[PDB]
């Protein structure tokens, strides 16, 4: 994570994916890619929650604003069920 | 003057309540899943004999994270519909909780239990696992949303019970 | 998975309010995605008969799971991340 | 702000007023929640307020308890904390509201709900006064409201830890026993007391041999004490005062008794105690039956219902202890009592006679009702062999002496039916003599013309059960079966009542289960039986229902299985059978039970199709199969399980055929026009997916010359299938169809090649789904492998919007190359790419692609919110270089390897398009990987 300022670490995700034993060997780009995609989708939700908070006219964040944001986003609804 | 009856629709989230009321309202089966939040009131009218029957369907959110003040919507309910998915046994397991809450808020309104999503090829719960309803003098009706299998039947039964007219049919 | 989410939080949004249950449920959603993505990735790997999970597997997995504009945004940032990390 | 004004507006039907009121209260309660809670409890406490207003306050309070009461709740919020003083004030109000008898039951239920939610965390340590107040009311005042409150607490918040280790379990059992022992207590309180005992037994029911001496000793001590008290309660008699409460008192007692027997080890429930409990349990049936004499006055409707409800538990207890020995004296008591209880009520008899559809649902078991008659079935089914012989002896004897009593004959016949459903064989000293008498009177029932319809229907249904159970005892079964079945069918034909006709059809199903009608009846007799049954089916089908149709298919399936062989096949019955299965099924297409059962019927009838009789089946089936297409045409081809089934079963008709060659043009002439209209004018994808593959097989199994005039017609389908009108979920199905049409009509497709290429490229460039575009690109690469030069020329000539189409199609191809997963599709894609590289046309050299991505600056994650002002950038590289990088990257990742290295070797043989310089521009790892193959 400290190579080029990446946020999420590689060891934790690597051991989490190794505990499932989904494959015999892990590719070199798989950990960095998954850290990248995961953090991106997390932000997609945090920023949505934030705008819902701004929509609430309150800088604070509570799960009600998150629920409003997820319900508003139809594609996010389909992705998250 | 057309009599009106308040109807509350409850069930586990993801069971197909809003799609059912939308199909009854228009006649088009909705595909993508949009989780209902809060409560939406959809007036319903049925062209029958012996007068006209008007329903005020109170669709309720099936997820506890969206059902804010959910128990406060059955205050003046006269008839309720508890519908559960037959593709998942969890909805049937949750049905007794729905019935208990409905009975607690309002004592002895007529309740009809509907098994939705019967058009699917396989059902994890069959007609032999409905032990709850047979001991509570409830009425079990098998309906589907993709098809029109018995889609007007529960409303017909509720109207018959409410109007006290066993010889009432829809047209 | 705490300092990372708090730091992305403080960089994307300067002014915000925070409670523990918020990123508690956030952790939950991301964990669900990681498990889901582990499912699809593993299944396609078995389907293509490769004992090693590599880039093409997760490109395929992300593409099939996430639809729409966020899908191409995701693959774009993943690609720039791997090139900025391969060198 | 006013709380009273807020609640009245919070229950308004209008969305806007309800939303603002709801969000105002929650926002107001978010800050200084103590103010709202005190005001909310005040509204409920006020007597002058409306009942609806008060009920909403308590129900709203319960939800707010999970939010602001105290930490430990999943939905708890730390924004505002209720003060301890306010918390105690609510507790006093809730207890006062849930205990006084002057309050409405609606308020008490709401108050109890709030108390349960509060008790989810505070009970029992943080709220010691709750149990002490409740216990005082029950012990000294027998407060039903307090006792009912304890039941709710036990159901939701009491677990094993506070039951056994905590003092809740021991204290409650002592209090419950005290109430039961005290004869001065009112009867109505005892019903509530035993309901509390049932909740207590639930905690002990999870024993499964606890590994704890304290738990085991406590459980055993209470169970023995409760059993002695329960037995003591039954002996006491109340008289004729409050008969309704007496039945409820007995009903709950026996419900506990079956719980002890069926949810505990045999050591706790002594075998001798079962004999003691079996005595008055039988006697209670006599008492319940003699109560019906007073119920005959019809003083109250629930009085008759309560008799049946109470008797169900009594019969249920006898089922649990059915393994015990039954004396001959008590043998008659059960049978005599059960005959009265199993008697059909006037309302039920009126309903069945008026509407035979309801009878079919109940008889076939699909009905959702459950009465004492069904419970009596369980008791007789679970009986063991030694008692079953005595069971059959008395019942058969009782039937003989009750031949002239039509009032109670139906119950005895139904009881006999339940006995014969038992799995154990019935062997006895004088069964042979009894069996001869039983069939003799059963035969006379059919002969007599004054028998009521209900008795006749039961006799018809119960006749096969007698034969099936005694298949070996009877030495002349074969002549008897033919005589009875023929007699039953003749009665159904002559009778004008649908109840009898439906009963005979169900009876015919029972005949086929136990005996093979072909062997016993013979070849010619079985054919006559099939002709008789379908005539009965035709008359019944006029007035069928949702459940009648399902059973009508079941009997029809049996008739199909009894069809004669090919040398003795009869065309008349086959025509009637096929017209019948379609007629009933089309009446209720949405019925999934009918559709799946009709599928089995269709499979059996089509299982014996040969080349010799193929022509007959074509005219027998195809006109009927067209009819449903015309019937569903008026509906614009919406979803229908029948429509899905017929299209699926259309295919197997094409599949089932002699393997000499393509099918005759008669099938093509009949099916093509309705099938083409199905593919167009329809938007649903599930029916479209079934239609295209059915359509594809017809095209792939028809003569080229015969299909020549309609090559233009299918182009409209091809354009419509690839048009934006249909969903992308049905887009991928065009692949097999286009492959089949190219295989069959590779000659004359050249004029339409441009049109089909334009349609496919438009659909590919307009679609966003990965699977749809993948299948479209696979189709496109198939066409490219067919003729790359023509496709390249058309793509260069064709224009999309304002740009050359070939540019976008190539960009999409290279973009999706890295994402294709189909190994066969990978081979097609890789081979097609190699072929186009070989072509080395100058058109691709001029155009450029954007495969490589140039990273941006700022280290900021870009999402859809700012994508418009912060868009992605890609550098421009030639397609040849890009694909070369693609293969070298794939080899770095690395079956297709052999073909790809063969392509590399072929490239090295001519190094066209400046392969040397491009290879020089490659990276060190790429160069090493390429040299590994070379
Ligand atoms: N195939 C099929 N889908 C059904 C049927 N009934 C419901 N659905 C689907 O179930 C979903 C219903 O979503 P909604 O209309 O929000 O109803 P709901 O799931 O009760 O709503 P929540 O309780 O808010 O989750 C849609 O995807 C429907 O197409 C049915 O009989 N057949
Ligand atoms: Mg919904």
């Amino acid at each position: 994570s400290a190579k080029a300022g990446l946020t999420f670490p590689v060891g934790r995700v690597h051991r989490l994916l190794r505990r499932g034993n989904y494959a015999q060997r892990i590719g070199s780009g798989a950990p960095v890619y998954l850290t990248a995609v995961l953090e991106y989708l997390a932000a997609e939700i945090l920023e949505l929650a934030g705008n819902a908070a701004r929509d609430n006219k309150k800088t604070r964040i509570i799960p009600r604003h998150l629920q409003l944001a997820i319900r508003n986003d139809d594609e996010l609804n389909k992705l998250l069920g | 003057e057309v009599p009106t009856f308040k109807l509350v629709l409850v069930g586990d989230g993801g069971t197909g309540k809003t799609t059912f009321v939308k199909r009854h309202l228009t006649g088009e089966f909705e595909k993508k899943y949009i989780a209902t939040i809060g409560v939406e009131v959809h007036p319903l009218s049925f062209y029958t004999n012996f007068g006209e029957i008007k329903f005020d369907v109170w669709d309720t959110a099936g997820l506890e994270k969206f059902g804010g003040l959910r128990d406060g919507y059955y205050i003046n309910a006269q008839c309720a519909i508890i519908m559960f998915d037959v593709t998942s046994r969890i909805t049937y397991k949750n049905v007794p909780n729905w019935h208990r809450d409905l009975v607690r808020v309002c004592e002895n309104i007529p309740i009809v239990l509907c098994g939705n999503k019967v058009d699917v090829k396989e059902r994890k719960v069959k007609a032999k696992t409905i032990t709850f309803h047979r001991k509570k003098n409830l009425q079990y009706y098998d309906i589907s949303a993709k098809s029109n299998y018995n889609f007007e039947k529960p409303f017909l039964w509720l109207a018959r019970k409410l109007a006290g007219n066993p010889q009432l049919e829809f047209v | 998975y705490s300092s990372y989410i708090y730091k992305v939080l403080k960089q994307t949004h300067p002014d915000t309010g925070i409670s523990q249950k918020s990123m508690s449920i956030l952790n939950s959603f991301v964990n669900d995605i990681f498990e889901r993505i582990a499912t699809e990735a593993s299944k396609l790997a078995a389907y293509n008969k490769k004992s090693t999970i590599s880039a093409r597997e997760i490109q395929t997995a992300v593409r099939l799971i996430l639809p729409g504009e966020l899908a191409k945004h995701a693959v774009s940032e993943g690609t720039r991340a791997v090139t900025k990390y391969s060198s | 702000m006013d709380i009273n004004e807020l609640i009245i507006g919070a229950q308004s039907a209008d969305k806007h007023t309800r939303e603002v009121a709801e969000t105002q209260l929650l926002q107001w309660c978010d800050s200084d929640a103590s103010q709202v809670f005190k005001a909310l409890a005040n509204v409920a406490l006020q007597h002058e307020a409306s009942l609806e207003s008060r009920q909403f306050a308590l129900l709203s309070l319960r939800k707010l308890i999970t939010m602001y009461w105290s930490p430990g709740f999943e939905s708890y919020r730390s924004t505002s904390n209720v003060e301890i003083d306010v918390k105690d004030f609510i507790r006093e109000v809730l207890l006062k509201l849930c205990l006084n008898d002057n309050e409405n039951t609606k308020i008490k239920n709401g108050a109890s709900y709030c108390i349960v939610q509060i008790s989810a965390v505070d009970f029992p340590d943080q709220w010691p006064q709750l149990l002490t107040v409740i216990y005082d009311a029950i012990s000294h005042q027998h407060s039903l409201n307090a006792m009912s409150l304890l039941n709710e607490i036990y159901d939701d918040v009491v677990s094993e830890e506070m039951f056994f280790e905590g003092g809740i379990g021991l204290a409650t059992m002592e209090i419950v026993f005290k109430v039961l022992n005290t004869e001065t207590s009112t009867l109505i309180a005892k019903i509530a007391a035993l309901k509390l005992l049932k909740a207590c037994l639930l905690q002990m029911s999870s024993h499964n041999e606890y590994d704890e001496a304290s738990r085991k000793s406590f459980v055993s001590q209470c169970l023995a004490t409760s059993l002695q008290i329960l037995g003591q309660l039954l002996t006491l008699n109340f008289g004729n005062v409050d008969v309704i409460s007496q039945l409820k008192f007995k009903s709950i007692i026996y419900e506990n008794l079956v719980f002890i027997k069926n949810d505990f080890s045999r050591k706790h429930f002594s075998s001798e105690l079962q004999k003691q409990f079996k005595i008055m349990a039988i006697q209670d049936l006599e008492n319940v039956t003699h109560i019906n004499a007073n119920v005959e006055t019809t003083e109250s409707e629930p009085l008759l219902e309560t008799v049946h409800d109470c008797s169900i538990y009594i019969v249920e207890f006898l089922t649990s202890v059915c393994t015990l020995q039954f004396s001959v004296e008590e043998m008659n008591k059960i049978i005599t009592s059960l005959t009265i209880l199993c008697q059909l009520s006037s309302e039920t008899r009126e309903i069945w006679t008026s509407d035979f559809n309801t009878f079919v649902s109940k008889e076939t078991g699909l009905a959702a009702s459950y009465n004492v008659r069904d419970q009596a079935n369980e008791f007789f089914t679970s009986l063991p062999n030694p008692q079953l012989s005595l069971i059959f002896k008395v019942v058969s004897n009782d039937i003989e002496h009750s031949t002239c009593n039509y009032s109670t004959l139906e119950s005895l016949l139904y009881l006999l039916q339940c006995i014969l459903l038992n799995d154990d064989e019935i062997t006895g000293e004088n069964i042979d003599q009894s069996l001869q008498i039983l069939i003799k009177t059963l035969e006379n029932i059919l002969v007599s013309q004054e028998i009521p319809e209900l008795i006749l229907a039961r006799a018809i249904l119960t006749i096969p059960r007698v034969l099936d159970k005694f298949i070996d005892a009877l030495p002349d079964i074969k002549p008897l079966t033919s005589a009875f079945l023929a007699k039953s069918l003749n009665l159904a034909l002559k009778s004008d009542k649908e109840l009898i006709k439906s009963a005979t059809l169900i009876a015919f199903t029972y005949y086929c289960y136990f005996a093979e009608l072909d062997s016993v009846l013979g070849p010619e007799v079985c054919s006559e039986t099939q002709e008789k049954v379908i005539r009965i089916i035709n008359q019944v089908s006029s007035d069928a229902e949702e459940d009648t149709n399902g059973a009508l298919m079941e009997v029809l399936s049996q008739v199909i299985s009894y069809n004669p062989k090919e040398p003795h096949s009869r065309k008349e019955i086959l025509q009637a059978e096929f017209h019948l299965v379609f007629t009933i099924s089309s009446e209720d297409p949405a019925n999934v039970q009918v559709v799946v059962q009709s599928q089995e019927c269709l499979e059996k009838l089509l299982d014996n199709i040969n080349m010799d009789n193929y022509k007959n089946y074509i005219e027998l089936c195809l006109p009927s199969f067209i009819n449903v297409l015309d019937s569903n045409n008026a509906n614009n081809y919406r979803y229908s399980p029948l429509l899905s089934l017929v299209l699926e079963f259309i295919t197997v008709f094409l599949k089932k055929k002699p393997n000499d060659g393509f099918l005759p043009d008669e099938i093509n002439q009949y099916l093509f026009e309705p099938l083409a209209k199905v593919l167009a004018f329809s938007t649903e994808d599930e029916t479209l997916q079934l239609a295209t593959e059915a359509f594809s097989y017809l095209i792939f199994n028809t003569d080229t010359r015969a299909m020549e005039p309609r090559l233009m017609d299918i182009m409209k389908v091809l354009e419509r299938l690839l048009s934006l009108e249909v969903s992308d979920s049905a887009a991928m199905n065009v692949g097999p169809l286009v492959v089949a049409i190219f295989t069959r009509f590779s000659k004359e497709i050249q004029p339409l090649i441009g049109r089909i290429l334009e349609a496919v490229v438009v659909r590919l460039i307009k679609t966003q789904n990965i699977s749809t575009e993948q299948n479209l690109l696979s189709v496109l690469c198939f066409l490219t492998c067919n003729d790359p030069k023509q496709t390249v020329d058309f793509l260069s000539s064709f224009q999309i919007d304002n740009t050359d189409a070939l540019t976008l199609v190539m960009r999409k191809w290279i973009e999706a190359f890295e994402v294709i997963r189909g190994e066969k599709r990978i081979k097609e894609n890789i081979v097609a790419l190699s072929n186009l590289f070989f072509l080395n046309d100058k058109r691709l050299q001029k155009v450029v692609v954007n495969g490589n991505l140039i990273p941006y600056e700022g280290d900021l994650i870009i999402t859809r919110s700012m994508a418009k002002k912060m868009p992605d950038r890609y550098v421009q590289v030639p397609l040849y270089t890009k694909i070369i990088k693609l293969f070298v990257s794939e080899l770095s990742f690395q079956s297709v390897v052999q073909l790809l290295v063969r392509f590399f070797k072929e490239v090295a043989s001519k190094d066209v398009s400046g392969f040397h310089c491009i290879y020089e521009t490659l990276s060190d790892s790429e160069r090493k990987v390429l040299s590994e193959a070379l």
